[PDB]
């Protein structure tokens, strides 16, 4: 029919040309679609007080504990820090240390807007049989407390106690709870183009776009360290999500 | 609203269940208007 | 006193899509208002209703989104493609990208065209839509009998062709594997009825742009998992 | 099809026009002062309530499909790109810390009926194309040699945006994706208009203010970016006409300013 | 009969901040009344609103809480400090100590001064507040353009300077690590506009005392863990 | 502005000098802040009837069972008894008995 | 009042849940008055 | 109806418990009529 699509705003079934007005029969709603769990990352389990990674760039011969901790955000991250370029180690054995990375494939498969906001609901699942553990979390912009104290000649890491929530699960159990949107920024920028500092900043790297941080540890004294490593899984959900402006979608190769 | 089935009883208070913004005191609109 | 109870067979189970809440841990937190941000989204159909561009293989990357009219023809449509949403031509359009993440769809697809060439040219085109058959129709004589319409170059260079929805079932699958009657729904083709008259001093070979979108009665039902292939 | 819009002491004329696209909401002009500060703000006045004009590179047959150029806003004012000179607006910008404003632009071309081609212009929000992959803004001298940006798989995948080097402690990963890819086939989602060679000459858009905070820093914000891309390569009969030109005009709307201080300096 | 039930996935869990009570073990106990004790506290902001003293490095412990005016000057403020609550100067003030245990703050800081010297002296001072910039302003000419005020020695020897709150976000972080725009908020400085006239027989070199506190619209949001460093 | 802080009771935003009266947005309340768990002490577990520690000073060669029991108080304690000076054994191996604190 | 979420049902009696003193029969006041 | 005993309380909503068809807007009959 007559129209002018160069103007952009085109008009708007078969009743117009030849109709059929098939009756309705809301599964695409933003609030409904995003309410379901999905894996985020897999992390080790602590057995003593750890040293948080230093900010980049990290020089050779720097002592720290890497592989633990994990942010709560869909945007790409590296070494438990915000990042922009997603990457992976597809190459064979090399040298140095390998940096853990994460990303929300399912979220970005339909991330067709710019700004987002919702509540987060976290849960944790163990992997090794009959494993006992616990979880700890702190808000954005805070810091992880190091060092340990002595009780009856046993070194208890400080992270056993704090004003932030703690969770103890029975042998072979699971954890779950819901946290509030606590970042300073009003909404989460899916893609950004600003700078966080007046000088020496990196374009397009947001500062406090997340929900917090999480870690896992065993309720034992530091005098009972073991050798075999342990692992833990993490899942997240979104509650009352909202979107605020259109955007693009990931490109699909034509190979 | 949302993927929530329970419609009989909410135990914890709304303020402790969901965040709330502090006061400062079908039919789908189109995202483009052409005057 | 204690209330008698009997735990069921599915206690201590974890469901990734259970419609229920969880206990709060750090409640009683306020947040800044967001009434200043305009353009809030409510349903992804709003974005699905927006036109976008298609792709084509081009002669022997080469995936220009337009088709160029040749000089001499041979009893054959300029371009034709199936109506299966898993087809390559629908890959990058918003409708195809969104639908690929759902199982069932329902409604009328919408196709829009636009001409790009010298102002003082003339011509006439024919658009056709053939439901499923044993063999894809080729000749203009065959094409004419099926549903069709005639497009005339004039002041307005754009035209919209609405593909009717006919199928033996209320819903239809979104991706085709066996090409059963439940997924495939025929073909679409473009035929040059006349010969385009290029005015003098206008060099040659105009081009046509394809615009596709969803109709006003589109719908999707069942969510599914995604393909992370785009990360590699 | 003949209308003129007057603002301040300057006016613009349109021999052809389809209208004005109002973007997300009706009446983008309406706005309110921010809420993340207390000091009284500075508002609009006649000195800044007017248009501004600039120039772009020429269009040549050699250009292929999907090539593009970008003009960040308001960073164009600060960089003096394309000869644009904000004057009073720039002077006021350099003497403030917080800003909030809308935008309203128009682009014109001099295509004649004896040419074939198409152009697409849109206001892509929250993008970074000006910066080189190294992590430094593209200089005015560098922007001249290359008149148009060449589309490539890297840009399509968003694999070459600025990043942070890890350091000798780690091993270099293989970068393959980023959240700022460019998808040419879907650019029409943002407000846009098709600048065809046989239908019109000038296009225009009206956009409101957006951002993840009620106000953004005035020295780094890059909310809106103006993008021009070529769909149908230019072609015409030899000897008729050569390489048309391009121009554009800008005008802020209902701005606010906060945080007075001396002139900005770096180091 | 028994009521069917289904325990959830998070049974037998222990939360250190769960908002719920526990079963009593030794209830039904009375206690003596406490209506005789005056001065009950309800909110720590009441204590946060009380002025206190600051610290300064002094010339080469040496952390006297006052600043002494020199005789000859050189185009430079007598004392300046950032507006980051993690700065050393804010360590022992009540506002700094309390805020260090919370994540986000909001409101206007308050600064108060007082003169200590001979009665029959005279002078004039200038106070400045510079939002974030590429370089910290130094000269009086620069300082004058920004927000400022002039203090005159007279019958009243005390003056209060209110630091306005301007930021791109509703809330701000309490401790700075990267010095991002979300934590740092500029600098404060003191400049001697004139030369202080010491009356005869009054020896020299008066002193100034710094008083800091919280404004009337201060606020803190998120509790966090503490630092036990004070025990060592 | 004019004031006299030597008197102690000072008066009381930007509306007074230049204002801004940012609207409220009670996390510091005494009742709310102190309601959350925190570790207190770690103790051994008995396996028989024990002898409670004797009051100070305890002479050399006194038979008792130490390391068990624990008070419920925030104030510093030593050997499961009230105390005033908090202390710890940061020194290396020594002699005698180490007092839990 | 306090970090308590439940607002629907209290099982045990108040006397057995909290201590009670036996009878002997926003707006914030300032802790200092200057006559 | 059916092998269902509970007749006092249904927790989840009907829409989330059973499917529903969307609108398009003793005594036993015999399966054969002989005119």
């Amino acid at each position: 029919s007559t129209d002018n699509a160069e103007t952009g705003v085109i008009e708007a079934n078969t009743d117009t040309d030849f109709g059929e007005l098939a009756a309705p029969g809301n599964h695409t709603n933003v609030k409904f679609l995003f309410d379901r769990s999905r894996l985020l990352n897999v992390i080790k389990v602590l057995e003593k007080d750890a040293v948080f990674p230093r900010p980049f760039p990290t020089q050779e011969g720097a002592q720290q504990d890497d592989g633990y901790f994990c942010l709560l955000t869909p945007r790409p991250t590296v070494a438990s820090r915000p990042a922009t370029r997603f990457g992976l180690y597809a190459n064979p054995s090399g040298s140095g240390v390998l940096a853990n990375t994460s990303l929300d494939f399912n979220f970005y498969s339909l991330a067709c807007f710019t700004y987002f906001r919702s509540d987060l609901e976290v849960t944790v699942v163990s992997l090794e049989p009959d494993l006992e553990f616990a979880v700890g979390w702190f808000p954005s912009g805070s810091e992880y407390q190091a060092s340990s104290f002595v009780y009856d000649q046993l070194h208890v890491p400080f992270h056993f106690t704090g004003r932030t929530p703690r969770a103890f699960a029975s042998k072979g159990g699971k954890v779950s709870f819901v946290l509030p949107w606590n970042s300073v920024s009003s909404v989460l920028p899916v893609r950004w183009g600003g700078a966080s500092k007046l000088s020496s900043a990196t374009r397009g790297l947001p500062a406090h776009a997340d929900w917090g941080t999480i870690y896992a540890f065993v309720p034992r004294p530091n005098e009972k360290k073991s050798t075999a490593v342990k692992h833990v899984a993490v899942y997240i959900r979104y509650k009352n999500a909202r979107a605020w402006c259109p955007s693009m979608l990931p490109f699909r190769s034509y190979k | 609203r949302g993927n929530n089935g329970n419609m009989t009883f909410n135990y914890y208070a709304n303020t402790y269940q969901n965040s709330v913004d502090f006061s400062t005191s079908g039919i789908l609109n189109p995202l483009g208007y052409l005057k | 006193g204690p209330i008698p109870t009997a735990p069921r067979e599915n206690s201590l189970m974890f469901l990734s899509t259970l419609p229920d809440d969880t206990v709060p841990a750090y409640g009683n937190v306020r947040t800044p208002p967001v009434n200043y941000l305009p353009g809030e989204i409510t349903d992804l159909l709003q974005l699905a209703r927006i036109p976008t561009l298609m792709a084509f293989e081009r002669v022997p990357d080469t995936y220009v989104p337009y088709v160029a009219v040749p000089t001499q023809f041979d009893d054959r449509p300029l371009i034709s493609f199936p109506i299966t949403l898993s087809d390559p031509v629908y890959q990058n359009t918003l409708v195809g990208a969104i639908s690929s993440n759902f199982a069932n769809y329902r409604g009328c697809i919408q196709i829009t065209l636009t001409f790009c060439g010298p102002m003082m040219a003339r011509g006439k085109f024919l658009l056709s839509y053939s439901p499923p058959n044993g063999t894809q129709p080729q000749t203009l004589s065959e094409a004419m009998q099926c549903t069709y319409s005639i497009w005339d170059i004039g002041l307005n260079s754009s035209w919209t062709f609405v593909v009717p929805y006919i199928s033996p079932s209320d819903y239809r699958e979104t991706r085709a594997i066996t090409n059963s009657v439940y997924s495939a729904d025929g073909w679409f083709s473009l035929h040059k009825l006349t010969k385009i008259t290029l005015p003098p001093d206008c060099p040659q070979s105009p081009c046509i742009l394809f615009f596709a979108s969803a109709g006003e009665d589109y719908t999707l039902r069942l969510p599914v998992d995604c393909n992370p292939s785009y990360v590699f | 099809r003949v209308t003129t819009q007057t603002a301040g002491n300057t006016a613009i004329n349109t021999q052809s026009s389809l209208g004005v696209l109002c973007a997300y909401v009706e009446d983008p002009t309406k706005s309110d002062p921010p809420s993340s500060s207390t000091d009284q703000p500075t508002t609009t006045f006649t000195a800044i309530d007017r248009w501004y004009t600039g120039r772009l590179n020429s269009w040549t047959k050699a250009v292929k499909t999907f090539s593009f150029q970008a003009v960040p806003l308001p960073g164009a004012f600060l960089s003096r790109q394309g000869g644009l000179n904000g004057g009073a607006f720039t002077a006021t910008l350099h003497r403030h810390f917080l800003m909030k404003c809308g935008w309203q632009v128009q682009v014109q071309c001099n295509l004649t009926q004896f040419h074939q081609g198409a152009l697409l212009v849109a206001m892509v929000p929250e993008t970074t194309l000006d910066v080189k992959p190294d992590g430094k803004a593209k200089s005015l001298q560098e922007l001249n040699e290359e008149q148009w940006v060449e589309m490539s798989d890297d840009y399509r995948t968003g694999k070459n945006m600025p990043f942070q080097s890890l350091g000798t402690y780690y091993r270099p990963p293989n970068w393959t994706w980023g959240p700022n890819f460019i998808n040419p086939y879907q650019v029409t989602v943002f407000p846009h208009q098709i600048l065809n060679a046989r239908t019109s000459t000038s296009v225009d858009i009206n956009v409101p203010y957006i951002g993840e905070t009620p106000t953004q820093s005035s020295e780094t914000q890059n909310s809106w970016t103006l993008l021009v891309m070529v769909l149908v390569p230019l072609d015409y009969k030899e000897g008729a006409t050569t390489d048309p030109e391009i121009t554009f005009s800008v005008r802020p709307t209902s701005p606010y300013f906060n945080g007075l201080r001396n002139r900005y300096t770096a180091g």
